[PDB]
């Protein structure tokens, strides 16, 4: 197995790893990631019976910023960018992964563009008239997060009296978990509950109980523009949203004990060309201005020694059925029809 | 047409070509020399000397083609083929050591012997000669049993009592059931060959 | 060989189709034997021309970049798509539609094959770096007019066996086929 | 107003604005390096937004914040 490495601890990868698979146990799987994983990296997984990552330069860039940061300086902003279908998002998981084994809280955003499109059932805030509720994907978050980080949720404490209703209430002092229980039941409290989350995981982590991780995939959502409407038929501007607007506060750097990483991703964006893909065209000159100053780190297409890594990847787990796939001739012609492209590499192999 | 007589179809054949001068006989090197000045058509847009080229399965992509849009046609095509690939993981994964010998994962092998398994070797002819038509058997040539096993396939999979199952997923369930000599239609193939030897007297009549 | 009416204007005489006939076969077997050079020529008195230019396409010229690249430069047609290709004697398979990557300009998968195509069957693929700027049609059209292009340059980089067998292929010959009124 | 403007400026702006307050929090945690950050920052906001330009901009914020 030249295209897999034993080393299966993403703390210890280094640069003599770059194109090789490392294994994420079904236990890391099902704990860090409920959500994070691309849709169809998951069927490559079920079909598999394996999640193998490869490690690459953008992943390693990262990790390696993240080993040496200095957590009295503010977070900083991490953004990944890079062609459509080129692993920005399982560079992100890959990050993701290596947080998780080191005991931070992570608040991973799976796709910020979810929260701008394709809502039913939209309200009006209790708490703030001016705003909308998004209780299913509140909700449906919360779950998973509990989920992460349900080994904290009982150490984390709130440090405020939270009220829900003139009947229930949360006192100072009650684990995290009881909002978040809170927002799991009453959907009705659900974009309630998580914005209080934020307040609490920004506030806390600063005074040092816990290293934080704020993941967003699809960050280039929160500045720009959604299709959801009121019932008079306007539009609705993204920061009228509660559950959009409390994540742009984890976005500023007025905090410390943490990193802020990010994934742009045209895919499933509003009002967007096809081909752009670079931070200004993506974010737009709000999203710029709100990260300014940020890391930019760029993902590539598959170099020469991955894409042979990966085909190889492929060919262990038997996956390339056609009996010229092997030879040399069908690599060059998948070379030439994906130009390397990870993803249009995997769909064509798909078939195969 | 707007390529006159003397234009001839090409051949895309990658290995042809390679062929050495020493293994070609008197005929094919003549066949070779004549092809020089004759006049060839310009390759469409389809084949090509790709090794992954197949042409039964685009025969069956463009004959699922509606209205030309070829690459929804294609997307259906590699959607079904992918579905069946899946498929037949997950039964070799869930199978004991000694079932996981004969289960096929490659879904090109399993497509072409499902479109085999389901070609019918004779047909009917309608034919009214005393008044009343008489439907005679006749044996079918290669091309029409292998265009009515695309036929079927298709009809089948069109029907509309599978009610918003998409089509990928009607098209994998059925070649997974007509690779094992299963499904309607394989019923098809045989009450065709019942039909038509139910009257094997009529072939007089031909 | 010379067709029986313009024979009788040679001769300036009226002469039935079995004696033209035997005109011919008496001329086959002078070719036949070992003839020599006056009666090559006289033989040459009656042959018109039907051109042998079939055979051979035309090779474009090798130019040079001020860099010092070598390179040719072709034009291809397809529909109302019209295509204008450069390609480098030496590169690593960089196609580059308008400035843009090939798989970035042809999304779909057949429009890729379409352009593999040509370098796949002289098994040149990852050898040669293209620039092509093509305007004017739909995606096929793009596609088909780019192949041919692409073709047309590669001739100048291939063996003349190679530029006829992707003669024979069907690789150099423009698509006549258009929209009818 | 901003909104009008077709060329951008550095000064009094929210760029400038921010790496100020993050210049501060690291002090108080605890030039040509800003004359190259405003000149990165210029360039991305006037110019055409090409990898060379993202790239520049990387190294300087990169040195600014203290990553290696
Ligand atoms: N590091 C990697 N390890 C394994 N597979 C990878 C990796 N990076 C990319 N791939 C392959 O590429 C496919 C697409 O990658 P990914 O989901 O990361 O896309 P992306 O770069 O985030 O793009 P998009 O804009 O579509 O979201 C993955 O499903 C997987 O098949
Ligand atoms: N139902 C409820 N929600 C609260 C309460 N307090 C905070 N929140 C939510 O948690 C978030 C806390 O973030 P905050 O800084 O206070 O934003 P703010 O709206 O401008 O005040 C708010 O956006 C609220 O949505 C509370 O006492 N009751
Ligand atoms: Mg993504």
């Amino acid at each position: 197995a030249i295209s897999r490495t034993n080393e299966n601890d993403p703390a210890k990868h280094g640069d003599q790893h770059e194109g090789q698979h490392y294994n994420i146990s079904p236990q890391d799987l099902e704990t860090v990631f409920p959500h994070g994983l691309p849709p169809r990296f998951v069927m490559q997984v079920k079909t598999f019976s394996e999640a193998c990552l490869m490690v690459r330069k953008p992943a390693l860039e990262l990790l390696h910023y993240l080993k040496n940061t200095s957590f009295a300086y503010p977070a900083i902003r991490y953004l990944l960018y890079g062609e459509k279908g080129t692993g920005k998002t399982l560079s992100l998981c890959h990050v993701i992964h290596f947080c998780a084994k080191q005991d931070w809280l992570i608040l991973h955003i799976p796709d910020a563009h979810l929260w701008v499109k394709n809502c039913r059932d939209l309200l009006q805030s209790s708490y703030n008239k001016q705003r909308f509720d998004q209780p299913l994907e509140a909700s449906t978050w919360l779950k998973n997060f509990k989920t992460t980080n349900e080994r904290f949720l009982n150490q984390i404490k709130v440090q405020e009296k939270y009220v829900w209703n003139k009947r229930e209430s949360t006192e100072k002092g009650s684990p995290l978990g009881e909002v978040v229980e809170q927002g799991i039941t009453r959907v009705r409290n659900a974009t309630d509950a998580v914005g209080i989350v934020l307040k609490e995981l920004k506030r806390q982590s600063s005074l040092g109980m816990f290293h934080l991780l704020v993941a967003v995939d699809g960050i280039n959502a929160l500045w720009g523009r959604t299709t959801l409407k009121r019932e008079d038929k306007s539009p609705i501007a993204p920061e009228e949203l509660a559950l959009v607007h409390n994540l742009r506060k984890m976005m500023k750097n007025d905090w410390h004990g943490g990193a802020i990483v990010s994934a742009l991703s045209q895919t499933g964006s509003l009002f967007k060309p096809r081909k752009a893909y670079l931070p200004q065209e993506l974010l737009g000159k709000e999203g710029f201005d709100a990260l300014d100053p940020f890391i930019p780190i760029l993902v590539s297409n598959y170099n020469p020694k991955e894409f042979e890594s990966c085909i190889q990847y492929y060919l262990e787990n038997n996956w390339l059925q056609h009996e010229k796939a092997p030879t040399e001739e069908g690599k060059k012609e998948l070379l030439f029809l994906s130009n390397a492209n990870p993803s249009l590499l995997e769909r064509h192999c798909a078939y195969l | 047409s707007r390529y006159s007589p003397e234009f001839k179809d090409p051949l895309i054949d990658k290995e042809y070509y390679r062929k050495p001068v020493e293994e070609l006989t008197e005929e094919e090197k003549y066949v070779r020399e004549l092809k020089k000045t004759q006049l060839i058509k310009a390759a469409p847009a389809g084949k090509t000397s790709s090794v992954f080229e197949d042409p039964v399965i685009s025969k069956f992509t463009n004959m699922m083609m509606i209205g030309g849009n070829k690459v929804l046609a294609r997307s259906l095509m590699i959607q079904t083929l992918e579905a069946v690939k899946r498929k037949q993981f997950e039964k070799y994964h869930a199978a004991s050591a000694e079932e996981q010998a004969t289960i096929e994962r490659n879904p090109y092998t399993i497509f072409h012997q499902a479109l085999k398994n389901c070609e019918p070797m004779i047909g009917l002819v309608p034919i009214l000669k005393g008044g009343r038509f008489y439907q005679v058997p006749v044996p079918l040539p290669d091309r029409r049993r292998r265009f009515l096993a695309m036929k079927w396939m298709i009809t089948e999979c069109r029907d509309k009592k599978h009610q918003r199952t998409l089509m990928p997923e009607k098209l994998s369930h059925k070649l997974l059931e007509a690779f094992h000599n299963q499904g309607p239609v394989i019923k098809r193939k045989h009450d065709l060959h019942k039909m038509a030897e139910a009257n094997r007297a009529l072939a007089h009549y031909r | 060989w010379l067709i029986k009416e313009e024979l009788e204007e040679m001769l300036v005489e009226k002469l039935s189709d079995l004696d033209y006939m035997q005109f011919i076969r008496l001329l086959e077997k002078l070719l036949t034997s070992q003839c020599g050079a006056a009666e090559e020529e006289f033989v040459q008195r009656f042959r018109r021309s039907v051109t042998l230019e079939s055979k051979k396409q035309l090779i474009e010229p090798v130019q040079y970049d001020e860099q010092g690249m070598a390179f040719s430069k072709s034009e291809g047609k397809r529909k109302t798509a019209k295509a204008e290709a450069i390609v480098y004697k030496h590169g690593s398979g960089r196609i580059k539609v308008n400035g843009i990557d090939y798989q970035l300009y042809f999304p779909i998968t057949q429009d890729r094959e379409q352009l593999m195509f040509p370098f796949h069957f002289v098994d040149r693929l990852g050898k040669h770096d293209v620039t092509c700027t093509v305007s004017g049609g739909g995606r096929s059209a793009q596609a088909g007019a780019i192949r041919l292009a692409m073709a047309k340059a590669l001739c100048s980089f291939v063996t003349e066996d190679e530029v006829e067998w992707m003669r024979q292929a069907g690789l150099l010959t423009t698509d006549p086929r258009v929209r009818e009124r | 107003t901003e909104a009008d403007m077709e060329e951008y400026i550095w000064e009094n702006s929210s760029s400038e604005r921010n790496i100020l307050e993050t210049l501060l929090q690291m002090k108080a945690a605890e030039t040509k390096e800003i004359e190259e950050y405003k000149k990165s920052v210029v360039s991305l906001k006037n110019e055409e937004e090409n990898e060379n330009s993202i790239s520049q901009y990387k190294e300087s914020v990169k040195r600014l914040l203290n990553v290696t």
